[PDB]
């Protein structure tokens, strides 16, 4: 849409300015569900090699919750930062334009007719 | 638009047309197939030679050399399908009709 | 590891471990043609991984303990059956031979597999080559039918053709009314029902098809039942000889590679054997299929993946 | 024609092409091309290419087409064609004759040939400039810059032609 | 490109022969040097839809 | 063929198509190209039958034929332009020329002929990389110069695409066929939406890959090509059906499974274009492609089909092969969609 | 020690020109590192002049660059003439 | 034993398994520590604690 | 619990929808007004940096 945005050094997965926002907290619902398919992963290996999916090695399991969670954590700090990227250049973008939006006046329901249409 | 690059730009036309509108010999079309990339060699020169271009003289030799290894490809595949069919008539390279 | 592409990397090859006592013996014959023992004779003699004789319960004798299985849950099928009754309804006839020709294939897959991992030859009674001709002669007299065949060929080329041919075949040459006379020797009451039709088709389906076809793919050591007493003189001569026939005194490490690739992976040697060919005696239909295999599942070991089984006493499934 | 020596070598350079395009024999699809090549070096060697005329010679005309001839000889079909053995070549040869003599002579005409493009199929004399080379070759120092400037594009050629022997090897054993 | 790497590391890979007003072999100029340069330098952090 | 060159002709595979997105020349873009095609042929190869052979001939023939048209693109916009550089096509002729270059090295419209052949060709580990990785590259270009493109051809490539990949994959009984028509279908979505937001094709892209890897050693693990043949995996391995079951209504597109992501999010992109027909035939015949999806679950898991005497035999043995990510792959190509806001990330 | 100098002997005494080839690109490839001449000849190759050594604009504080070619300041290449 | 054989898993692989919770500590470790400073930074660079 | 849990709640409810929904129509507008326009932060295609020029004298005089 954002690539090609002055600044936008290339191949970078978090820019330094990306760190001025609130980092996501561990116990965010967004990164528990990256747990919870993490271990449903884990299920399934266990059901693919045939194996006691409930208790069919701890080890396993443990590295496919942990990795999920990881990479989901920097990937929510990247969407985060991204979703903060979109919304701070547009109010500098409506302060940069402000013939482009008018508000337009206000007039409340005592004046505006809506045609009542009746149902029968 | 200069009269010799329309006269090359046509000969890859007919080219195209000639490697797409098919024959039964396989050959015939591998001939096209790297005579296409002569008129873009040709040309190609025409325009850098041209425009004083002094470092785009890179192109003409490694678009031919890379046209090459596709032609050289390109009769390799061929000789695996005489080893096969005995000759390499396209109208018997259907085996895949299923 | 096995011959994945790891180990062919560290430089593990499989010319290095090969020597001059590193064929494939097809020591066969006629039915109970003493061919058996024959087998054992020549595997001691020059040091041989012996194989016996596949029949229907050899894959049982292959996995877990090695022991044989229920005939409902492994193979559904019985020779004695067959012995028996000669023309059934219960398609016992064909679906033994095909059950035979898939136990034999994965026969010939470990001897191949042990020759490639150790370069010490192997002997086998009744190679997968040789099968057709029981099929043939089962056909002859009318045990299947002409439908019948299709499918067994079918899986023949589909399967035998990236398996290499033997480098020696002994024919145990026993005559007919030897045979039809010795059965009774024998004493165990389901070979007695034997018809000599049978047996008349299978020695003339041997020595007209079964030598010649696959002459030209390893030479033909003939032998007498009278030489194959005499086990000195077999001896000598399958030494004697090199057998540049056939595609195998022409492989290298490259095809190596390939035919280890298929035989360490038990499931890639018969994948095929199971081919959706519909025929009527060895369809089984969903419901006789399900309960069969949840019978397999719950027996022991085979509930879970070999090494994860609680129930035979595998500890620390939590950690493994 | 003096003036237009060019634009003589550029229409002699597509009647070969089309020659050839039209599937006559492989060997004589071969002619068809070669003389298109060669004739087509003459044009790249009017403009001043001196080496990149000489060059399509050596690898592509003395080079493509020797084994490409080679590979014809092996298939050896018992009919070789000929170009009156079917009557869709000749159809393809007058054709390529016909539109191409009616452009040019449109082309001669008002000189607002707009087919695809927007030519101006003026006598091609006039596309080159003033400017003189002084010492060095303009063509010569460009490609020898390939061993100074040319450093990506030289790693990959080299690294394609290594993995274009292994590949010719690799299919042509056949497993 | 798609992910350009070179900008990232800020090795020159293609970049030198991109366009004809760059460094070039003995200083020899295009046929169009001062066009292009009049041209590229005119769109430099403008965006290809408005310096069009 | 030799693990150690197919490692390396594999790898170049990598290499070249790398190399289509990380060089801002356009030589160099079909430079990545042809070296990329120069190490398919023997992958394809790799099997050595009169099919592979045959499979790999089609293949050749048409990915040289657009290669060599796509110089052309390249040569005319050098001709009215004097760039090099991969933005903005300066030319209306070469930018024509140039998307039908690059759809044929896609197949979405009649150019498509080969991918369903070529697909049943080769052996299903090849058919992974020709239709999972073997097509980033020619997206690579696209996704660049979208802004230029034409809108009326490419939307016209996309829709005649999912057209005739819904068509296709309604006859065939080969699983690899109605793969690579459903795989066809797919291409059309993301190409669909390639002129309006790039994000939203690298989305399709990303999740395309996922259910197309997750399908494929599915069927590598079942060792199955026809579907009588997927039938029988139900008896010796019920869970993994049970598995392609759900991989497969999750391409189909029925929420929550994950692959309606794609598609929704198309439908809200073109739609905040205007464009409101668009999806809707769009989105229609995207019942065609969950007709022949459906098609298959129902001789896979939901209903058991009868098996053979000889399967008795694979129950004895483990399967050896190890199927890496796959576990993976199938938990993320399923019930990633409540992680759909996502999509910032790729932007 | 042993194996190496067997290997050698044995490769020269049955591929010499292998030995050949291999001992030629073997020096090519190295010699030019320690060289001490190339450093001449770089510099020599970019002693020839070929484009015009352009005047620049004489407005004071470049007191090196010499206003004329028969004065001292200056790229005197002397070295090259003994060279 | 049931097994005639020794399975390629029926052992626990003591260097494998003890890399994976090797793999797995130093991974939470260092996530817990990287939330710690940056929600630290974050605290300090808008000037809030 | 009391209603005014639920009047209050419902009031934060709306306001936060609200805001959510106007912020929608206005990126809808302004991607549109941007992309024609482009003279912003995004949508900037790309350009041939000005650096990747020779400013040094050519052999011929003019250039
Ligand atoms: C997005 C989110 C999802 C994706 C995330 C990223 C991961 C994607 C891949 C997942 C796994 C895929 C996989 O393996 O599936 C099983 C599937 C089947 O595996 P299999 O049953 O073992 O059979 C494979 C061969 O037939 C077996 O043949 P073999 O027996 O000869 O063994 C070959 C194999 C065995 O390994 C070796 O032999 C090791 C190499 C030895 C020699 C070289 C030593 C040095 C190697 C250095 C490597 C660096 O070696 C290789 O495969 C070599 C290539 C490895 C990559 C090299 C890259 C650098 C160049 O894999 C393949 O078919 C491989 C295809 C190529 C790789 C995957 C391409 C598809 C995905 C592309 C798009 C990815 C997302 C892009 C965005
Ligand atoms: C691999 C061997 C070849 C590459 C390394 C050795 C040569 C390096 C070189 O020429 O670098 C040139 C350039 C750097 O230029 P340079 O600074 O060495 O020389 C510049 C010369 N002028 C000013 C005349 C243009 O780097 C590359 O080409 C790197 C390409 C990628 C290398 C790694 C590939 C894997
Ligand atoms: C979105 C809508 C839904 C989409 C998905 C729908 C999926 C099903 C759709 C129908 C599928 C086709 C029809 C049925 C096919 C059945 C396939 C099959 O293989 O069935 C038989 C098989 C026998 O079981 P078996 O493989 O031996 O494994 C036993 C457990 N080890 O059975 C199996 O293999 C199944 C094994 C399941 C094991 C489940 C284990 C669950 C463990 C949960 C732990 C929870 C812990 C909670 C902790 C809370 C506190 C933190
Ligand atoms: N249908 C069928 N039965 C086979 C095949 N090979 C072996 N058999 C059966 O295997 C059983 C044992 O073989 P016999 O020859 O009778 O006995 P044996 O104990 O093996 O004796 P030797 O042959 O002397 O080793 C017989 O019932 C054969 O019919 C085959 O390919 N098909």
């Amino acid at each position: 849409m954002m690539s090609g945005r002055p600044g936008r050094v290339p191949l970078q997965f978090l820019p330094n300015e990306a760190r001025s926002l609130p980092p996501p907290k561990l116990t965010d619902p967004r990164l528990v569900y990256m747990g919870f398919l993490g271990y449903c992963s884990g299920l399934i290996d266990n059901a693919i090699r045939r194996r006691p999916v409930v208790s069919a090695g701890l080890h396993r399991q443990l590295l496919y919750v942990t990795s999920f969670v990881f990479f989901g954590y920097y990937l929510l700090k990247r969407q985060d930062y991204m979703y903060a990227l979109r919304d701070h250049d547009m109010f500098a973008y409506v302060k940069s334009h402000p013939e482009d939006f008018p508000e337009k006046d206000k007039k409340t329901y005592g004046e505006i007719l809506e045609e009542f249409h009746p149902v029968r | 638009m200069p009269l010799v690059y329309m006269n090359i730009i046509m000969a890859f036309a007919i080219a195209l047309a000639g490697l797409l509108m098919y024959r039964s010999h396989l050959m015939s079309s591998l001939l096209c197939l790297e005579g296409m990339m002569l008129s873009l060699f040709i040309m190609s020169t025409l325009i850098i030679l041209n425009t004083h271009f002094t470092l785009a003289n890179m192109m003409p030799i490694i678009l031919l050399v890379f046209a090459a290894c596709e032609a050289a490809l390109g009769l390799s595949l061929l000789v695996m399908v005489s080893n096969t069919y005995g000759t390499d008539y396209v109208q018997n390279l259907n085996l895949l009709q299923c | 590891l096995q011959y994945g592409p790891l180990a062919f990397v560290l430089g593990e090859r499989t010319t290095r471990k090969l020597t001059e006592t590193s064929k494939v013996i097809t020591v066969d014959g006629n039915i109970c043609s003493g061919k058996g023992r024959l087998a054992r004779e020549i595997a001691e003699k020059l040091g041989l991984r012996h194989f016996p004789e596949a029949g229907i319960h050899y894959a049982d004798s292959t996995t877990g303990d090695g022991k044989p299985l229920d005939v409902q849950l492994s193979g559904n099928c019985s020779l004695e059956k067959f012995y028996d009754d000669p023309k059934s309804n219960d398609g016992n006839s064909y679906r033994l031979q095909s059950w035979l020709y898939a136990s034999r294939l994965l026969q010939y897959a470990d001897a191949l597999e042990h020759l490639l991992s150790t370069g010490q030859g192997v002997v086998l009674e009744r190679s997968i080559y040789s099968d057709f001709v029981f099929l043939e002669a089962m056909y002859r007299q009318g045990f299947i039918r002409k439908q019948c065949v299709e499918h067994y060929n079918e899986v023949k080329k589909v399967t035998a053709c990236e398996y290499l041919p033997p480098h020696v075949v002994v024919y145990v040459d026993v005559p007919v009314p030897e045979i039809q006379s010795r059965i009774q020797k024998k004493g165990n009451p389901h070979e007695m029902k034997i018809t000599a039709a049978y047996l008349q088709d299978i020695e003339n389906a041997y020595k007209k098809t079964f030598l010649p076809e696959m002459s030209e793919k390893c030479e033909v050591l003939q032998y007498s039942a009278r030489e194959a007493e005499d086990a000195e003189k077999v001896v000598e001569d399958i030494e004697y000889l090199k057998c540049d026939k056939g595609p195998w005194p022409d492989q290298d490490d490259r095809t190596f590679h390939r035919l280890r690739m298929l035989v360490q992976n038990k499931l890639e040697v018969l994948n095929y054997t199971t081919i959706p060919v519909y025929l009527p005696e060895i369809t089984i239909g969903a419901h006789q299929s399900d309960r069969v295999f949840q019978k397999f599942t719950e027996l022991p070991g085979r509930k879970y993946s070999p090494g994860y089984n609680e129930d035979v006493g595998d500890k620390w499934i939590w950690l493994k | 024609m003096t003036m237009y020596i060019a634009f003589i070598l550029s229409t002699i350079f597509v009647i070969g092409f089309v020659g050839f395009s039209s599937k006559p024999s492989p060997i004589y699809g071969g002619l068809g091309l070669i003389v298109s090549g060669g004739v087509g070096c003459g044009i790249v060697l009017n403009f001043g290419g001196s080496f990149l005329g000489l060059m399509v010679f050596l690898i592509y005309l003395g080079g493509m087409l020797v084994v490409f001839g080679y590979t014809t000889a092996m298939a050896t079909e018992m009919y070789p064609e000929v170009w009156v053995s079917n009557k869709t070549v000749f159809g393809a040869f007058v054709s390529g004759l016909m539109m191409e003599f009616c452009m040019v002579y449109y082309a001669l005409k008002e000189e607002e040939v707009e087919i695809i493009f927007k030519f101006n199929g003026l006598g091609d004399w006039v596309i080159y400039d003033t400017g003189d080379s002084g010492f060095f070759s303009e063509e010569a120092m460009g490609i020898a810059a390939l061993y100074s400037y040319g450093t990506w594009l030289v790693i990959v050629t080299g690294w394609s032609l290594l993995i274009g022997v292994v590949v010719i090897m690799e299919i042509t054993r056949g497993n | 490109p798609f992910f350009d790497v070179q900008k990232r590391l800020g090795l020159d890979l293609d970049r030198w022969m991109t366009i004809q007003s760059a460094e070039q072999p003995h200083k020899i100029p295009g046929r169009c040097h001062a066009f292009e340069k009049e041209w590229i330098e005119c769109a430099h952090g403008i965006g290809g839809i408005r310096a069009e | 063929m030799n693990p150690i060159i197919y490692t390396t002709l594999i790898m170049t595979v990598m290499s070249g198509t790398m190399l289509v997105m990380i060089s801002s020349h356009w030589l160099l873009i079909w430079i990545g190209f042809e070296m990329n095609l120069l190490a398919m042929i023997p992958v394809l190869m790799k099997n050595f039958n009169p099919r592979a052979t045959e499979a790999a001939t089609k293949y050749f023939l048409t990915q040289a034929t657009a290669s060599m048209m796509l110089m052309m693109a390249i040569i005319i916009n050098l001709l009215y332009s004097g760039q090099w550089t991969i933005t903005k096509m300066f030319n209306p002729v070469a930018m024509t020329m140039m998307t039908m270059a690059l759809a044929m090295k896609l197949g979405l419209s009649p150019f498509h002929f080969w991918v369903p052949e070529v697909t049943q060709g080769i052996s299903l580990q090849a058919g992974l990389l020709l239709l999972t990785w073997q097509k980033l590259a020619p997206l690579s270009v696209l996704c660049q110069i979208s802004q230029s493109i034409n809108p009326n051809l490419m939307l016209t490539m996309a829709m005649l695409s999912i057209l005739i990949g819904g068509w296709g994959g309604l006859n065939q009984t080969q699983l690899r066929k109605i793969m690579a028509y459903s795989s066809i279908a797919h291409m059309g979505w993301m190409t669909a939406v390639l002129p309006y937001n790039t994000t939203m094709t690298i989305l399709n892209l990303l999740i395309y890959i996922t259910m197309t890897l997750a399908m494929f050693m599915l069927l590598i693990h079942s060792s199955a090509t026809t579907t009588l043949s997927l039938s029988h995996t139900w008896n010796k391995m019920p869970v993994i059906t049970s598995l392609m079951m759900v991989t497969l209504l999750s391409m189909g597109g029925l929420p929550p499974l994950s692959g309606f992501m794609p598609k929704w999010m198309i439908i809200q992109e073109m739609t905040k274009n205007e464009s409101i027909i668009m999806p809707t035939l769009m989105a229609m015949t995207a019942l065609l492609n969950l007709y022949f999806y459906m098609r298959l679950a129902y001789s896979s898991s939901l209903t058991m089909f009868p098996s053979t005497n000889n399967m008795k035999m694979k129950w004895q043995f483990e399967h050896t092969k190890q199927m890496k990510l796959l576990p993976t792959m199938i938990v993320l190509s399923t019930l990633v969609l409540p992680m759909t806001p996502a999509l910032s990330s790729l932007n | 020690a042993g194996r190496i100098a067997s290997f050698l002997k044995n490769a020269w005494a049955k591929e010499p020109v292998l030995v050949a080839s291999f001992a030629i690109g073997g020096l090519a490839i190295i010699l030019p590192s320690l060289s001490p001449y190339t450093n001449y000849a770089i510099r020599i190759n970019r002693a020839t002049p070929y484009n015009y050594p352009v005047p620049l604009r004489d407005d004071g504080n470049m007191p090196d660059v010499p206003s004329h070619p028969q004065d001292p300041q200056g790229p005197s290449l002397e070295w090259l003439k003994n060279l | 034993k049931f097994y005639i054989r020794e399975p390629p898993h029926g052992s626990p692989d003591w260097l494998k398994v003890g890399l994976t919770l090797g793999t797995s500590v130093f991974l939470w470790i260092y996530l817990i520590k990287q939330h710690k400073e940056d929600v630290l930074e974050y605290k300090r660079r808008n000037g809030l604690e | 619990d009391g209603p005014e849990k639920n009047y209050e709640k419902t009031m934060a409810i709306l306001q936060i929808e609200a805001e959510k929904a106007e912020l929608r129509l206005k990126e809808l507008e302004v991607r549109r007004l941007m992309r024609a326009r482009g003279d912003g932060p995004w949508y900037q295609y790309p350009t041939i940096d000005k650096a990747l020029i020779d400013h040094s004298p050519k052999t011929t005089p003019d250039n």
